[PDB]
């Protein structure tokens, strides 16, 4: 569910990117918000399949 | 003392705690090295620097 | 007991290097008491763990 929430955030950063402009953060953060949305996404693989095993 | 003929068989038998689970621990990984093996090492290497 | 020896004339090196001065070869023997210090360590816990068990 952390991996859904950082997701949509990233969007969002995109979104906001494309209309202000300029900011040039905000496009990092996007960056940020994908990376570490994936990162989230593997932890919670391995959770899921070290808990299925127990 | 005196006995009827059986009315029930039996034997002597064994009995187990059946299931085990033991699902490895988390950090399992650094168990063939003991712990006193794994803090040396750390200080083997801040010493070797 | 070597480390504390050790670490206390490094301690001694780290005191004279402000009286007498412009002799930096009294802040290399600083450092290296104390490197040598933290060998003498190392040796003393190995010696220590390996003996109780």
């Amino acid at each position: 569910i952390l991996s859904v929430i950082l997701l949509f955030m990233g969007g969002l950063c995109i979104a906001a990117s494309e209309f202000y402009k300029t900011r040039h953060n905000i496009i990092l953060s996007a960056g940020i918000f994908f990376v570490s949305a994936g990162l989230s996404n593997i932890i919670g693989i391995i959770v899921y399949i070290s808990a299925n095993a127990g | 003392i005196d006995f009827s003929k059986p009315f029930m068989s039996l034997g002597i038998s064994i009995m187990i705690k059946k299931p085990q689970k033991s699902k490895p621990g988390v950090f399992s990984f650094l168990d063939p090295l003991a712990y006193e093996i794994w803090m040396c090492i750390v200080f083997a290497y801040i010493g070797v620097s």
